[PDB]
């Protein structure tokens, strides 16, 4: 991609991922999983309070060179 | 004193479990686990001098049915972290009626953590057996297989041993300690 953002868990981790403002929530955590093993689908990702979905992309929410997204993982249990 | 290692030789830094956490969790969702309902939640806290000290006992917003149980506004649960430099240390969970192991289910879930936090735990209470359990994956083993894996369907079965019960007191140790629980439903 053509910008850099970063990926903060809530574990000290601190991912970076190259992007497009074009890249939708969905592309981010795909490259997430190539990054880091975890599947799309248990991850949530959280821009300025909100949590961003699925189909909508960076430049929607305004997200710019060198932003901060924050990762929260679902709790899945049986 | 005492050092915990992984089974590929890396060592676990120790996790300091309130005594209390268990008794109280079974506590706090005992309407559900009466209701036949699995509940969970989320292990916080804070990394002092190279050990973490579980501090908070976190319910999150979730739905459940009587074999399983997810969060739903992850939003919510972030904002409280966050806010209170919250570290994610591991996760607990009932099985209402069943016995005390980790399903298909709990190993992918649980995959995830432990990929985030080497030291991640899963803490399992069998309450109608009064057993409970603290549960990891293999490392590096386990983690390989549960993230390679694709196959579809709830319950499916895996290849190998693929967890372990955690080494108590090396990386985890109970200890007589102060807790906090946050109710966030
Ligand atoms: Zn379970
Ligand atoms: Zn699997």
């Amino acid at each position: 991609g053509s910008m850099q953002i970063f990926v903060k868990t809530l574990t000290g981790k601190t991912i970076t991922l190259e992007v497009e403002p074009s890249d939708t929530i969905e592309n981010v955590k795909a490259k997430i999983q190539d990054k880091e093993g975890i599947p799309p689908d248990q991850q949530r990702l959280i821009f300025a309070g909100k949590q961003l979905e699925d189909g909508r992309t960076l430049s929607d929410y305004n997200i710019q060179k060198e932003s901060t997204l924050h990762l929260v993982l679902r709790l899945r249990g049986g | 004193k005492i050092h915990a290692y992984t089974e590929g030789g890396k060592p676990l830094r120790t996790i300091y479990l309130p005594k209390l956490l268990k008794k109280v969790f079974l506590d706090v969702v005992k309407p559900n686990t009466k209701k036949n309902l699995e509940t969970c939640g989320i292990l916080c806290g804070k990394l002092r001098q190279n050990a973490f000290f579980i501090t908070h006992l976190v319910i999150p917003l979730q739905e459940a049915t009587s074999d399983t149980c997810g969060t739903t506004d992850e939003a919510s649960l972030f904002e409280f972290q966050d806010k209170h430099n919250l570290l994610t240390l591991g996760w607990i969970h009932t099985h209402p009626t069943q016995t005390c192991f980790m399903s298909s289910v709990d190993l992918h879930t649980h995959c995830s953590y432990q990929l985030m936090l080497p030291e991640a735990i899963a803490i399992v209470m069998a309450p109608s057996k009064n057993t409970s359990g603290i549960f990891r994956l293999l490392d590096p083993e386990g983690l390989q297989t549960i993230v390679k894996c694709r196959k579809p369907g709830l319950w499916h079965p895996h290849e190998g041993k693929v967890y372990t019960m955690v080494a108590q007191p090396g990386h985890v140790r109970e200890i007589n300690s102060k807790l906090q629980v946050v109710d966030l439903r």
